[PDB]
């Protein structure tokens, strides 16, 4: 016995296909904005290390929450022509 | 059991026309059971043709990017988009097709030859720069005249 | 008086003596070089102070230079080799900045050098990147020595300046989230030059840090996003170079968790057994060994990786350093998943391991097999030994 | 020592409470100073003073999420939207303001709660956490399917519940955790007693919670 | 020592042995299980009942590792000393073999250390051997094996600082001195109950059991039944009771209803299987819930009713293990639908399972029964109401275990003819010892 | 009808022989389809899982409520085995400071 994979084989390998129909762009913008981000605004973070911990365990909770992930990432404003 | 037919190579052959990047169509034969991207390595298609599958744990096996005629979509094996098979795909369609892509491209690999792809036509389709490690790469120009077939291995590391 | 720079003058006349050699031996047309490696190894030693870190880089770069082969790449290696060394002994921002800078060129210049096949154009891209964004860290050291210097009037490493050159050897690691031209770097570049960079220039900038560094600040968020995004981008990324990218990453976490808490000496002897690992990592030819190289990064008990990992745990936990620790304890779980996931790729896998053909019969067997007794250095480790 | 008739340690305790355990021949601490910000940012007396100490660090967490999708998003602008600058700076503001907004409210939101539910208690302990992160949570939670309107508050009080654990309770429970000199009601082992507690050069997230845990500096 | 390096060096000769040589490769790696035997018996000739509670001590320096013997230990060596020899008469291969003279190694050295360190060093070096022997490629799972290494995982990683925590509180880690100095017990205890309840299956970390119990080959499932969960009572008996005996205290409402609830929830469970291996699996998390109760109680010979709860369920499982894996050996399913008539078709092996069966219901003539009403004395001595849960629920245990055995034996006969001579002389030792073990158990 | 064994002993494996051998593998059962797929299913019934209505309430009311009754239960006999013993009340984990482990040298 082998399990059915579910749905149907057009609508699947055009669900595969989606938001890929694009040149990617090269990864030197992304580390030099990293390293622009962290080289300019990571002093901010000095005092941070003082605060009462249920203010940072909330504040790191919420950084996962708020997290987008980098792969698999697309926009809808990939694909329109205007605003 | 009786005085019924000798089994032949000839039942369980596939013919299939493939068209290449220059236009050249090419008679390709394969046998029942066979994916299609190792009866394309078996022909002599030259190894700039082909790439790794981007899943896990099967790198090893050779892919290519054909062009599928809507007759024969249905007889491209399912994939679950929500699955790690499906997000395999999905890298391949991100980092090695790209912009050449269409609504008739699929992976070779995912196409095993029966009885029902006897006569079907398909082309090989572009891809982009890509590398896996310092052995195993290609620049982005179809120049080589070394076959897919040849290499004793297809290595990983 | 000068007799107490012979070592110095003795590098000097070395170099200009070795390269009138090569010059010379190239002239007869020479298509290999092991006497220029020999004597490169000489020079090496001849050059090299009695301590143990000092001797500790010299053993490592000799052991380093079998995997490389021309004239250039010997050169380029040595005079790396020299800011590596003299790092060790910076004691201002000024020798700091040359010898960072040194190392940076020459990683450069071996990069776009020694690619090959479809893979040149790749390392010469990514070595593009990497220089690009060593410039702009180079500039940060720059302007904030140059804001220290105007401050303090004199070259003393005080004040709140120390915060941007803390963040310049933090980049110099690979420490996330400024990784990804150690990433970048993994996928394309060849075995030999990805085998020099994991070892030499972390060991010389932690000694640098040990000898001559302190600051008033904590790296604790790049501990965390180190260890997170490490082990997170291990278990997410297919591609092998990748994965042991990601995973370099997640070890150099662990290591700054042992800097932040003080204890230098579990710091060393984590980066002894992780160099060690490398060494064993990037000569290997018999897949089978790669399974050990698994079971001893993911600390798995008796191999010696369990005992590197263990002292930073211990000593975490001495300072009582909980969140850190158990955030390393979480990304220490996950990172078992993908070094099993090695181990299937490469254990429970039919052998084959192919003949040499134009002599040379699996050159660097000697190495692995030695390295790979990492599973009888943990009676010595056991001890109180490292301090 | 081990019989299968009974466990001895279990019934051999100590009659009387123990004085304190001498470990240096200097017994005071030598740490850097606590920068005021973070002084003020403890205190809970006021409440509304508390949420605004502590929820502009919760909405850095924002900034920095919403600074990387901005980035994401603007990397895969068609040429046709990219050179419309006005429009191209008004989504990504959008995209960042909202972000840090959110975490602002809910940063806000969870240290009022916690200050409000400590006056109203009297005493300080590990409900108010769970309280705050309830509702904190269940704001998070709002609007979504379900099993997702409990599970956030389960979440939120569970980051409240490890805060308190790891960072607070344990640090209290440990306060008299010698690692050097004299075991600690076993003096009479002679373990020699040094004349300072260690000197560890440790970073700003490691600092002793007691003054004779080690002396930090350089 | 000198004699556990010869045997070491013995048993690590197996791989030297040319492959083409296949009864030498056989004898010799029967015989390297053999002799570790023979050394534990003499162990327990040497043994002095009138003297010290530990006997036969030898420590190695400054690198952890002692080793000493006390009556647990030495019936726990015993037993898998009994068990390991059966297990090599049901493999094949030159790997199976090393990996388990591997385990054997490991398993015997961490049963008599005294060192905490130790311990860590010594147990969970088994893990990759487990992983590789569940999730081997063709018959194995590989999702059981990842299950069953990261939840050990996962408690032993909230062992390990504690362990250094009470290391760096008095300067050793040697459970002599451990026991003797003031340590932080609230933290200490929640490490060691971290590992020892995934060692023994406590609810709710206990989802790792029935598929890598069930994945397992036969002689991987008569090692993990009969073997590792009692390294957990073991782990309590010799190390957390005597170093953290008010965390001890302090815990027993949490650990006294995660055992009830694992007892009962994992028995109403059991009655809804129908893979004959998973219900063999199941009945065991049942059984672990009453020696962690009995452990806990503290009572009256608690120690004592508990190990010999612990020998009585690794001699009885392991050969419910054994009689599946001769079923699903010759007839290639474990499915409880395909069986039927098993008493007309295999009468011997039916009779051996009707008498495993009433075996592990702690019926009496096993040393089951004994161990139960010793396990429930303890208990009740506590309070009467924790004895009344166990006593009461008796009935689900015997649904579940005459349900399967009158599924499968009696009906139509369909099936595989009776056991061979090879399987009956596997069978046949746990047999003979739960025979003297529950008639004439002391002297 | 095949012969596997010479009239000395000496199995012979019989290869190419056209006689079917008894072997290990004579007696393995002829699968049903459907019993494999309800087998498969029981196996992987964590696919099924769905907090509708009646999982919810079963959960609470059956898992939490017992386990509840049993954590009860468990403080009860503790208390009453403290009361019974001579004890004053003891500390159990979040309890206060208060008396744990008595002492062999007093008499209670
Ligand atoms: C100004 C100029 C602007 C420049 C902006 C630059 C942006 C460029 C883009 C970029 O960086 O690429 C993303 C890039 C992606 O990384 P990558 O190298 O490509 O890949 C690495 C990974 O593979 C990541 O892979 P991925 O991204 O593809 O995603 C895979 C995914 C895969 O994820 C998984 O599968 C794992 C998930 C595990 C559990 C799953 C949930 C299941 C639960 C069950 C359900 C029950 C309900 C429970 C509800 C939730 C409860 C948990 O992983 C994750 O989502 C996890 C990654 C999160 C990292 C967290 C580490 C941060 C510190 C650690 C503390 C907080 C951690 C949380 C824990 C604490 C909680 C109490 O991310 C980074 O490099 C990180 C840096 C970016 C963030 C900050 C940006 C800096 C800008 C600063 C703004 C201005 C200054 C203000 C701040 C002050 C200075 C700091
Ligand atoms: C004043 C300073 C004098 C020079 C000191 C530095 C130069 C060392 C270079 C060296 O040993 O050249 C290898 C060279 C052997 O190279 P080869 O036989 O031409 O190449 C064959 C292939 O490599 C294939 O052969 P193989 O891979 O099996 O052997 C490679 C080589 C070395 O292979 C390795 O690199 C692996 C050996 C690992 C041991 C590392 C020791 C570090 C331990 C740290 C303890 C503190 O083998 C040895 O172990 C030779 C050691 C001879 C004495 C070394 C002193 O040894 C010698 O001829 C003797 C050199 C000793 C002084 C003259
Ligand atoms: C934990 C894992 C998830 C929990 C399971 C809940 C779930 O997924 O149920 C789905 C399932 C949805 O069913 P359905 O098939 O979509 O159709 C039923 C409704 O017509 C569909 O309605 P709906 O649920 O989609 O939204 C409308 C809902 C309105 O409900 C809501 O909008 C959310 C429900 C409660 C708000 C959450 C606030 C805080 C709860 C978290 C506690 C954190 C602890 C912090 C310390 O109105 C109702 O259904 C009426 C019943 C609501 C009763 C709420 C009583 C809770 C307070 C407890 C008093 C004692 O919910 C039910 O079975 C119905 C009851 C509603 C929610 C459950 C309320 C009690 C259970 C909470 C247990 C958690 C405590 C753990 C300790
Ligand atoms: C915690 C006490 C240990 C009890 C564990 C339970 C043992 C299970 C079986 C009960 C047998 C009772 C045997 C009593 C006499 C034997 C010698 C003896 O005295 O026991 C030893 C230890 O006993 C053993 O090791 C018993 C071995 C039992 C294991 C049997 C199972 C293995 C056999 C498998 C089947 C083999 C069949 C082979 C034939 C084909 C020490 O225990 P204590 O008397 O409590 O020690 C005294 C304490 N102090 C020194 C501090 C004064
Ligand atoms: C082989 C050479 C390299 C071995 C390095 C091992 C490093 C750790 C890897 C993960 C642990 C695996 C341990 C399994 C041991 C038991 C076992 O199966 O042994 C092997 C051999 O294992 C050994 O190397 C045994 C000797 C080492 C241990 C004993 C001496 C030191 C103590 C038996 O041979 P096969 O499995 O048939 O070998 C075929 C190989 N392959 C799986 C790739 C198809
Ligand atoms: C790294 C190495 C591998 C892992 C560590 C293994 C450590 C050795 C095993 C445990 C050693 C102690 C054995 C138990 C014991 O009671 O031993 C005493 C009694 O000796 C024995 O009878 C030992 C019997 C050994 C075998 C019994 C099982 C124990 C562990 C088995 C290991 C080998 C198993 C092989 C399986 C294939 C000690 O005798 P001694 O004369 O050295 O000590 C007396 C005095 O203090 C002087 O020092
Ligand atoms: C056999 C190996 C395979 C062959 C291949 C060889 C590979 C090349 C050579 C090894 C490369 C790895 C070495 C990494 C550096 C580790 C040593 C750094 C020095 C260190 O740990 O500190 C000293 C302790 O030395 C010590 O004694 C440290 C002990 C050893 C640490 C390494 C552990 C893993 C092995 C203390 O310095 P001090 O107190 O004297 O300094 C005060 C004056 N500044
Ligand atoms: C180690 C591995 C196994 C761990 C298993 C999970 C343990 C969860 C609980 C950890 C300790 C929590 C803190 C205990 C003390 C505490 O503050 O809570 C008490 C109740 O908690 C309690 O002790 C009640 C909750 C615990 C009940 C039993 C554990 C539930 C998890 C497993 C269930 C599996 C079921 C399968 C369906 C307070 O008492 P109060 O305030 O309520 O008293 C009313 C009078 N103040
Ligand atoms: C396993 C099931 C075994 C039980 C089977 C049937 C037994 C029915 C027993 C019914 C009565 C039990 C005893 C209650 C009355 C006696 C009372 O003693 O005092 C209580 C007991 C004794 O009080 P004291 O003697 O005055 O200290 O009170 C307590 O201290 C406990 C009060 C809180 C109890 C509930 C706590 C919440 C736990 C939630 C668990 C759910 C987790 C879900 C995770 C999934």
């Amino acid at each position: 016995y082998k399990p059915e994979v579910p749905g149907n084989t057009v609508d699947n390998w055009t669900e595969l296909r989606a938001s890929w129909n694009k040149e990617r762009a090269s990864s030197l913008g992304t580390n030099y904005y990293l390293n622009v981000a962290v080289m300019g605004f990571a002093y901010w973070l000095n005092e941070a290390y003082y605060f009462p911990p249920r203010t940072l365990y909330v504040g790191a909770l919420v950084f996962f929450a708020l997290y987008v992930r980098k792969a698999y990432f697309s926009t809808p404003y990939a694909f329109k022509h205007e605003y | 059991h009786g005085p019924a037919q000798t089994p032949t190579v000839f039942d369980k052959l596939v013919e299939v026309t493939v068209v290449d990047m220059n236009g050249i169509r090419h008679r390709v034969r394969g046998l029942q059971g066979q994916s299609l991207a190792q009866a394309l390595v078996e022909y002599g298609f030259p190894d700039t043709y082909f790439f790794p599958n981007m899943g896990f744990y099967t790198q090893h096996i050779v892919d290519a990017h054909v062009f599928v005629p809507k007759e024969f979509w249905g007889k491209v094996q399912n994939v679950d988009p929500e699955s790690d098979d499906g997000l395999a795909v999905k890298r391949m369609f991100r980092d090695i097709v790209q912009d050449y892509q269409r609504d008739t491209s699929f992976f070779a690999s995912y196409i095993t030859l029966g009885a029902e792809h006897n006569g079907m036509t398909v082309g090989i389709g572009p891809i982009k720069p890509w590398i896996l490690h310092s052995e195993w790469a290609f620049a982005g120009v179809h120049d080589s005249r070394n076959k897919q077939f040849d290499k004793p291995t297809v290595e990983i590391w | 008086a000068a007799a107490a720079a012979m070592i110095e003058l003795d590098l000097c006349f070395g170099l200009l003596l070795l390269i009138l050699f090569g010059l010379l031996s190239l002239r007869n047309g020479h298509v290999s070089l092991a006497h220029i490696r020999f004597i490169c190894q000489c020079w090496l030693v001849m050059i090299t102070p009695l301590e143990v870190q000092d001797f500790a880089l010299c053993i490592l770069t000799v052991v380093l230079l079998q995997s490389f082969h021309s004239f250039e790449a010997l050169l380029f290696l040595l005079l790396a080799y020299i800011g590596q060394l003299y790092m060790m002994h910076s004691c201002n921002l000024v020798s700091f900045y040359v010898c960072l800078e040194a190392q940076t060129l020459c990683v450069v210049v071996l990069c776009g050098l020694l690619a090959r096949g479809a893979s040149t154009s790749f390392s010469v891209e990514a070595a593009l990147k990497f220089l690009l964004l060593s410039a702009m860290v180079s500039g940060m050291a720059l302007f904030w020595f140059s804001a220290m210097y105007q401050r303090t009037g004199s070259l003393d490493m005080v004040g709140q300046e120390t915060f941007w050159i803390l963040l310049v050897m933090l980049f110099k690691l690979g420490v996330a989230p400024m990784h990804m031209w150690s990433v970048d770097l993994y996928g394309s570049i060849p075995k030999s030059l990805l085998l020099y960079l994991s070892t030499a220039p972390k060991l010389s900038l932690f000694t640098f840090w040990a000898s001559s560094w302190h600051h008033d600040f904590s790296v604790g968020v790049f501990i965390l996003f180190s260890m997170f995004i490490g082990s997170i981008g291990a278990y997410g990324q297919p591609a092998l170079r990748s994965l042991f990218a990601y995973s370099t990453i997640n070890e150099i976490g662990l290591l700054l968790l042992a800097v932040e808490t003080a204890g230098f000496h579990t710091l060393y002897q984590h980066l002894g057994i992780y160099i060690i690992t490398q060494l064993l990592l990037w000569n290997l030819t018999d897949k089978r060994l790669f399974a050990l190289c698994a079971v001893s990064l993911a600390g798995l008990p008796p191999f010696a990786g369990f005992f590197g990992k263990a002292w930073i745990f211990w000593h975490a936990m001495s300072v009582q350093a909980f969140s850190l620790l158990a955030a390393a304890l979480f990304c220490t779980l996950l990172s078992l998943v993908y070094y099993l996931r090695v181990i299937r790729l490469f254990w429970t896998a039919p052998v084959h391991t192919a003949a040499s053909f134009t002599g040379a019969p699996n050159q660097t067997t000697l190495t692995s097999a030695c390295a790979v007794a990492l599973a009888f250095a943990p009676v010595m480790l056991v001890k109180p030994f490292v301090i | 020592v081990f019989s299968g008739a009974f466990n001895t340690p279990s019934s051999t305790t100590a009659r009387e409470p123990y004085a304190k355990t001498k470990s240096s021949e200097a017994e005071y601490g030598v740490d850097t100073p606590v920068p005021a910000s973070a002084l003020k940012a403890a205190d809970k007396h006021d409440a509304l003073a508390y949420a605004v100490a502590n929820a502009p660090l919760i909405g850095l967490a924002g900034l920095a999420a919403g600074a990387q999708e901005a980035y994401m998003t603007f990397e895969r602008l068609p040429p046709t939207l990219s050179r419309q600058h006005f429009k191209q700076a008004q989504l990504l503001l959008g995209i960042i303001g909202k972000k840090t907004a959110y975490a602002t409210l809910l940063g806000a939101v969870f240290s009022f709660t916690d200050a409000t539910v400590e006056n109203m208690r009297g005493k300080h302990d590990m409900t108010s956490g769970m309280v705050a992160g309830a509702v904190t949570g269940f704001l998070f939670g709002m609007g979504r399917p379900m099993p997702q309107p409990v599970a956030w508050p389960l979440a939120f009080a569970g980051a409240a519940v490890a805060a308190d654990f790891i960072g607070e309770l344990m640090p209290k429970y440990m306060k008299d955790y010698r690692i050097y000199g004299p075991v600690v009601h076993r003096e009479n082992w002679g373990d020699p007693v040094p004349p300072r507690p260690p000197i560890l050069d440790t970073g700003a997230a490691v600092r002793p919670s007691d003054p004779g845990q080690f002396w930090r500096g350089y | 020592m000198f004699i556990s390096v010869l045997l070491i060096l013995f048993a690590l000769c197996v791989t030297l042995i040319p492959e083409a040589h296949y009864h030498m490769v056989r004898v010799w790696s029967f015989v390297a299980t053999i002799i570790p035997m023979w050394v534990v018996t003499w162990m327990w000739w040497n043994f002095d009942a009138s003297g010290h509670g530990l006997q036969m001590l030898v420590i190695l320096g400054r690198s952890h590792l002692a080793f000493g013997i006390d009556g647990v230990a030495l019936s726990l060596m015993l037993l898998t000393t009994v068990l390991f020899p059966i297990c090599m008469m049901l493999l094949r291969t030159v790997a199976g073999f090393m990996t388990f003279i591997l385990l054997e190694v490991l398993v015997l050295s961490a049963l008599c250390v005294l060192d905490l360190l130790g311990f860590y060093i010594l147990f969970e070096a088994s893990l990759i051997l487990l992983f590789l022997l569940i999730g081997r490629a063709p018959y194995g799972s590989l999702e059981a094996a990842y299950k069953i290494v990261l939840y050990t995982m996962a408690g032993s990683l909230v062992l390990l600082p504690t362990l250094f925590m009470i290391y760096s509180e008095c300067g050793t880690t040697n459970v002599l001195y451990m026991t003797c100095a003031y340590n932080h017990q609230t933290v200490l205890g929640w490490g060691l109950l971290a590992v020892l309840a995934v060692k023994i299956p406590l609810m709710p970390v206990h989802l790792w059991l029935p598929e890598a119990h069930v994945a397992a080959p036969t002689a991987g499932s008569v090692l993990l039944a009969g073997v590792l969960l009692k390294l957990g009572g073991i782990g309590f008996l010799r190390f957390m009771l005597p170093v953290v005996p008010e965390f001890c205290v302090s815990v027993f409402p949490l650990v006294s209803t995660l055992c009830l609830v694992s007892f009962l929830f994992s028995t109403l469970s059991t009655l809804r299987q129908i893979d004959l291996k998973k219900i063999v699996a199941y009945s065991s998390i049942a059984h672990m819930s009453m020696v962690t109760l009995a452990i806990f109680s503290q009572s009256e010979f608690s120690a004592y009713s508990s190990s010999f709860l612990m020998i009585a369920h690794g001699l009885i499982s392991p050969a419910l293990f054994l009689i599946v894996g001769i079923l699903y050996d010759r007839a290639h399913t474990k499915f409880i639908l395909y069986f039927s008539g098993l008493g007309a078709s295999m009468p011997i092996g039916s009779t051996l399972f009707f008498l495993f069966t009433l075996g592990n219901l702690a019926f009496p003539l096993f040393p089951n029964f004994i161990a139960e009403v010793l396990c429930m004395v303890s208990i009740f001595a506590v309070h009467e109401l924790l004895a009344y849960v166990f006593c009461v629920c008796q009935v689900l245990g015997a649904a579940y275990g005459f349900w399967a055995f009158n599924r499968v034996v009696h009906g139509l006969p369909r099936g595989p003819a009776d056991v061979t001579r090879t399987e009956f002389h596997t069978v046949l030792p746990l047999l003979i010892g739960a025979v003297w073990l529950g008639i004439k158990p002391m002297a | 009808e095949a012969k596997q064994f010479t009239p000395d002993g000496k199995y012979m494996p019989g290869i190419f022989s056209k006689a079917k051998p008894l072997d290990r593998s004579t007696q393995w059962v002829h699968k049903n389809p459907y019993i494999e797929a309800w087998y498969y299913r029981r196996d992987h019934f964590e696919n099924e899982f769905v907090w509708n209505y009646r999982t919810t309430i079963e959960a609470l009311w059956f898992l939490g409520g017992f386990t509840a009754a049993a954590y009860a239960l468990s403080v009860f006999a503790f208390r009453q085995a403290d009361r019974r013993s001579g004890y004053p009340k003891r500390q159990i984990l979040g309890d206060e400071p208060a008396m744990v482990l008595p002492d062999e040298r007093q008499f209670y």
